[PDB]
């Protein structure tokens, strides 16, 4: 009845499944927006930032692709966006993200009209890793994804701001 | 759920009865058609033309003649005009060399499966072969 | 379905999102959209008359165009704030 | 169009009565595709074909893939530096149909008339049609279709 | 009826002091839960403010931007730290707290599921509600006195210029 993260606010009451729940949501976006959309957005914000904070850390700590293509030679992670769109690069990344996001949009749109799809469910599990696991263990691994995703969202925002404001690379 | 896109439900008219059925209709184009006979007729014909256009672009540099080809394809499409609207088997106009009388209908299905995967591949290839011809203007290399 | 009687419509005419929002939250959002639109119009006015910032349409900023469309959003959220208040939120 | 009228009377291609009553999907397409996309495509014609022809440049089907309509060439569009397309318009002494006195801007808001032809600027018509295109494409996202 | 719904009808001698001359709690009877959540908020702010004016006049935090050479007594700590950053840092986090915590707290108070003034600090809170009610009037009386104390300190330190 009371929120766990904020034990003076009531429980938001729309978070009752949803493995990463702290009862946290004070502004009650779960009251106004569908929780299937909100968890799909949290998961997608999470696994993008998990790749992004590892890709910003790797590029700032040396580690270019070898051999380096033309136009990406003296370039850090804070200047690799515009240098890659001039080289080509992100133009092909944008093309294949677009055909993934247009196809996943039909997944999100059919999830909000039924279809029983879990938010943040694609078929992508090629290395097994869920070969008949129990639902208490499936929901535990889903909690590890949301917790690590929630950390990398705050981490990338720290890394990207500090690398541009104080003008340094990631071991500041 | 769909085979090709496992996060999507399987399309209702895309049960596993035609060749090449990977459950791939995300935009739902098959919901409004009464049958997929005319669309398979168009998928096979686009693929068979693309298969000849791939080899036609290979043997054009590795050696109006094509005006006789469009006149020859046009005579075949004129005499078999009603077969696209009869309701018959898509792609079949009886142009086989006796090889299609063969093993049972599981083998006829895998012959149609070998055609429609070659049809779908050559449409991606002739789109690629003509775009990177118009941009770079190299034959190959 | 969406027909209604009396002095105020029910909450469901606001769509599936704003029908659940409080009237005070929709009221404060409306002032926030009105202030962003009024700031965007006034700052695009001073960018038009600045002699180094108007040439070839350089007075057009993307955040001031997007900010100026808070005007119709301030109209609608204050209408929606009234409807939630009449419906007891 | 004469084959399509024959085709959509054949028994497998006759559309159902519910397809004719689908008001939400028809307005969405007719605002986007019929109005907005065609206005975007007509902006594609007059930027690529008509405004070079008024600038003394021939752009036809033989050379339109290898001749950019602007010297900056579509990188100010994707970087958001859209003021490059309004940099130098045609002069007040531009001889129409020739390159003498001719500008390179493709999307202006000049207003008034070209002084020789006493007619609208083609760069104003292109920026008109492009702004009309965006408004109608947006307007075709109002109604509830399958999504 | 605010004196029976809420606690704090006391004076400095502990006698019963029903103090509402303008009768604002009867003119604005739905607002009296907001009136107590904001009286405590004004009270708990002024109690930290009166300590933070006196403790600044002897101790600074050890940075050079906060040093005694930069800000002379305590009254220049506001204006000589606006562009510096520390006033913008507390404006962010208090304003983030008031948007994310306090604004959902005052709507849960209006719905009736939390008490006004309660932000979850129940560690040293006694049970046996009258004992808690005695702690709230001690918070209120020290709060109401500090609201005049920070009014007195910040006014007298400007017209007279003296510290403490
Ligand atoms: C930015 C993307 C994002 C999204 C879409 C969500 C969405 C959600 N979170 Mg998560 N959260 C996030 C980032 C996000 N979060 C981050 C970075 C952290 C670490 C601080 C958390 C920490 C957190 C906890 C500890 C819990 C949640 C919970 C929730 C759910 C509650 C709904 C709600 O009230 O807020 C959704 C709305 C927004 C985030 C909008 C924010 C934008 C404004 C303008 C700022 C919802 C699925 C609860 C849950 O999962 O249910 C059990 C829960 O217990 N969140
Ligand atoms: C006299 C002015 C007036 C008033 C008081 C209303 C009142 C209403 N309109 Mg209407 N409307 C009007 C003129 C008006 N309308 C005009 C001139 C148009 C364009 C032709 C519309 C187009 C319109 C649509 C499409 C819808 C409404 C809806 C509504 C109802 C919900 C409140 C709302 O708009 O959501 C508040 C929130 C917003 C407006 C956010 C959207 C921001 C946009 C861009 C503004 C409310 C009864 C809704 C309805 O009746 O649902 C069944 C609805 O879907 N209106
Ligand atoms: C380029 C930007 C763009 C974007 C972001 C969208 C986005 C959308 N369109 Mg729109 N569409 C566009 C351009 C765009 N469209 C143009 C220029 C036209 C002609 C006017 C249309 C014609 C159109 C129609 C007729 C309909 C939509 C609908 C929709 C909505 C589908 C909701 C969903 O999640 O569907 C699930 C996902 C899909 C259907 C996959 C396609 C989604 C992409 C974004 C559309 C393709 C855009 C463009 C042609 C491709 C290039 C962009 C990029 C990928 C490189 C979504 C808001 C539907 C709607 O409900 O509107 C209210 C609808 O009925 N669109
Ligand atoms: C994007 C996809 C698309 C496109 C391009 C079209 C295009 C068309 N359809 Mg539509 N149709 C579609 C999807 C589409 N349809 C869908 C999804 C459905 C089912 C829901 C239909 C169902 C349908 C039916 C039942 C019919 C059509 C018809 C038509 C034709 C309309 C007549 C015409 O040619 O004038 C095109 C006109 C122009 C291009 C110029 C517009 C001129 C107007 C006057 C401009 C004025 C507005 C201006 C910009 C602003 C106002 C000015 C202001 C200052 C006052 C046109 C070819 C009709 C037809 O003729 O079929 C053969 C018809 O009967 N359609
Ligand atoms: C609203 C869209 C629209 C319209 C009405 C036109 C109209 C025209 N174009 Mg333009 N064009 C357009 C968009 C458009 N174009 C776009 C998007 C591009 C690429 C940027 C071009 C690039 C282009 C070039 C390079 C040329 C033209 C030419 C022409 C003229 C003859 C075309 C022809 O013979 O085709 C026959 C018509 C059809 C086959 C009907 C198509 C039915 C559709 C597909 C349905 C005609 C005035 C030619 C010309 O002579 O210019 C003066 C020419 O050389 N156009
Ligand atoms: C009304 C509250 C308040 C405000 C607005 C200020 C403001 C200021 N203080 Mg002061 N201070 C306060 C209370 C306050 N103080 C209290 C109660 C004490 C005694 C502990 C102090 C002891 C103190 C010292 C030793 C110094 C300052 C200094 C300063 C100045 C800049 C740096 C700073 O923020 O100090 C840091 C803040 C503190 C050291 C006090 C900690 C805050 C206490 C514990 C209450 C917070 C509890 C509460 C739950 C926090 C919630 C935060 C919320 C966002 C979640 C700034 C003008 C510095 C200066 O040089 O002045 C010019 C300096 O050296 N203050
Ligand atoms: C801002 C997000 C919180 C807004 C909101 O919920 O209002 C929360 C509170 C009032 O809370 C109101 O409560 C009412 C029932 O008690 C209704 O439910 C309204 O929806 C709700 O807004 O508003 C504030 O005081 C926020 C002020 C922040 C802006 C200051 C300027
Ligand atoms: C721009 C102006 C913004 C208006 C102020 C909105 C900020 C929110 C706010 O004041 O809190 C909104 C609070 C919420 O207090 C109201 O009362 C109850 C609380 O006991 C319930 O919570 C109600 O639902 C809640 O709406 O209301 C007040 O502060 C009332 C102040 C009215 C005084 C204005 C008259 C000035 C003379
Ligand atoms: C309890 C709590 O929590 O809070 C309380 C606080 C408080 C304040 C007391 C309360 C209240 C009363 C409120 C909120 C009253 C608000 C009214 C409000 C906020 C708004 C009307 C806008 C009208 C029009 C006609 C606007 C635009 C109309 C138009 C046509 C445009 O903008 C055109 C334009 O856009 C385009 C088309 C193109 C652009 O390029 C250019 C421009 C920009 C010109 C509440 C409700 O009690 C909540
Ligand atoms: C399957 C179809 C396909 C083809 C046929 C193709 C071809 C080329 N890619 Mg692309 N590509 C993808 C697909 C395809 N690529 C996918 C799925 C991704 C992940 C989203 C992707 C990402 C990148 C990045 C970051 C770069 C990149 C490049 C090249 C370039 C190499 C020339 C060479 O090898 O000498 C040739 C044209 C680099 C470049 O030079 O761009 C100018 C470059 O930096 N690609
Ligand atoms: C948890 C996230 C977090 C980060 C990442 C962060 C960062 C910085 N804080 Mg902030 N801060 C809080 C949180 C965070 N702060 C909180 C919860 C409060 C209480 C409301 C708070 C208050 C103050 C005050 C009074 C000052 C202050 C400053 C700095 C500055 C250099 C710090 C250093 O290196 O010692 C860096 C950017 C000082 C400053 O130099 O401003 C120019 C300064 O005077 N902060």
């Amino acid at each position: 009845k009371q929120s766990q993260a904020l034990p003076f606010l009531p429980y938001p009451e729309n978070l009752s499944g949803y493995v990463g729940d702290a009862g946290f949501d004070p502004l009650r976006f779960s009251d106004y927006f569908p929780m299937d959309y909100l968890r799909e957005a949290e998961i997608k914000h999470g696994r993008i930032c998990m790749l992004a904070t590892v890709g910003w850390i790797a590029v700032d700590m040396g580690l270019r692709v070898y051999p380096v293509p033309a136009g990406l030679e003296g370039v850090t992670a804070a200047t690799a966006h515009d240098a890659s769109v001039a080289q080509g690069g992100l133009g092909q990344v944008f093309g294949w993200v677009a055909v993934a996001e247009m196809a996943s949009w039909i997944g999100v749109s059919q999830m909000l009209q039924g279809s029983g799809r879990e938010p943040g469910y694609f078929g992508f599990d090629p290395l097994g890793l869920m070969k008949g696991k129990s639902e208490a263990e499936v929901n535990n691994m889903k909690l590890k994804e949301i917790k690590n995703g929630r950390l990398a969202m705050l981490a990338f925002s720290g890394i990207c701001t500090q690398s541009v404001l104080f003008d340094k690379t990631f071991p500041f | 759920m769909s085979e090709s896109l496992p996060f999507l439900p399987r399309p209702e008219k895309l049960d596993g009865s035609m060749a090449g059925d990977r459950g791939f209709d995300p935009m739902g184009l098959s919901e409004i058609q009464q049958d997929l006979t005319y669309a398979r007729w168009a998928e096979l014909k686009h693929g068979r033309i693309a298969m000849l256009a791939i080899v036609g672009m290979i043997v054009q540099e590795y050696i109006g003649v094509n005006g006789q080809i469009f006149a020859a394809i046009g005579c075949v499409e004129l005499i078999n005009f009603n077969k696209h609207y009869d309701g018959s088997e898509p792609g079949d106009i009886g142009w086989t060399g006796g090889l299609l009388k063969n093993k049972s209908e599981a083998e006829i299905m895998k012959a149609k499966e070998q055609e429609i995967t070659h049809c779908r591949l050559a449409m991606i290839a002739i789109t690629g072969a003509t775009v990177q011809t118009l941009l770079f203007h190299q034959p190959l290399l | 379905d969406m027909t209604w009687e009396g002095e105020y419509p029910p909450s469901k005419v606001l769509g599936p999102i704003m029908s659940k929002m409080p009237s005070g939250l929709l009221g404060l959002i409306s002032i926030a959209c009105a202030a962003v639109c009024a700031y965007s119009i006034a700052q695009s006015g001073v960018l038009q008359q600045q002699p180094g910032a108007y040439e070839n349409g350089s007075w057009v900023k993307w955040y001031y165009v997007l900010g100026s469309f808070g005007g119709p959003l301030a109209w609608g959220t204050h209408v929606a704030s009234w409807i939630q208040r009449k419906n007891g939120m | 169009l004469l084959f399509a009228g024959w085709l959509h009377l054949q028994p497998k291609f006759r559309p159902s009565l519910s397809w004719f009553k689908n008001n939400e999907s028809r307005l969405n397409h007719h605002l986007s595709g019929l109005l907005g996309v065609s206005s975007l495509a007509w902006t594609g014609h007059i930027v690529h074909v008509a405004i070079p022809a008024s600038r003394g440049v021939h752009v036809g089907w033989d050379n339109f893939l290898t001749t950019p309509p602007h010297p900056a060439g579509l990188t100010p569009f994707f970087t958001g530096n859209w003021t490059v397309y309004a940099e130098n318009p045609d002069s007040a002494s531009h001889v129409y149909g020739t390159s003498e006195g001719a500008g390179t801007a493709i999307l202006t808001f000049l207003g008034g008339f070209h002084p020789q032809t006493q007619s609208l600027w083609l760069s104003d018509i292109a920026h008109h049609q492009l702004a009309i295109a965006v408004v109608f494409i947006i307007a075709g996202h109002m109604y509830r279709t399958n999504f | 009826s605010v004196f029976d719904n809420y606690v704090g009808a006391k004076d400095f001698r502990g006698a019963e002091f029903k103090f509402d001359p303008l009768k604002l709690s009867e003119t604005y009877e739905p607002f009296q839960g907001w009136f107590r959540e904001s009286e405590l908020r004004h009270g708990r702010t002024a109690m930290l403010a009166v300590v933070g004016y006196i403790a600044t006049d002897f101790v600074r935090i050890p940075g050079e931007m906060y040093s005694f050479e930069a800000i002379p007594k305590s009254a220049d700590a506001h204006d000589a730290l606006i562009a510096s950053g520390p006033m913008s840092q507390l404006l962010l986090w208090i304003g983030l707290f008031d948007l994310v915590v306090t604004a959902p707290a005052v709507q849960a108070m209006g719905k009736g599921e939390r008490e006004p003034g309660d932000f979850g600090l129940k560690w040293f809170a006694p049970s046996s509600k009258d004992a808690f009610d005695k702690k709230r009037e001690a918070e209120l009386l020290n709060g109401r006195l500090a609201m005049f104390a920070i009014g007195g300190i910040a006014t007298q330190s400007v017209l007279n210029g003296h510290g403490f």
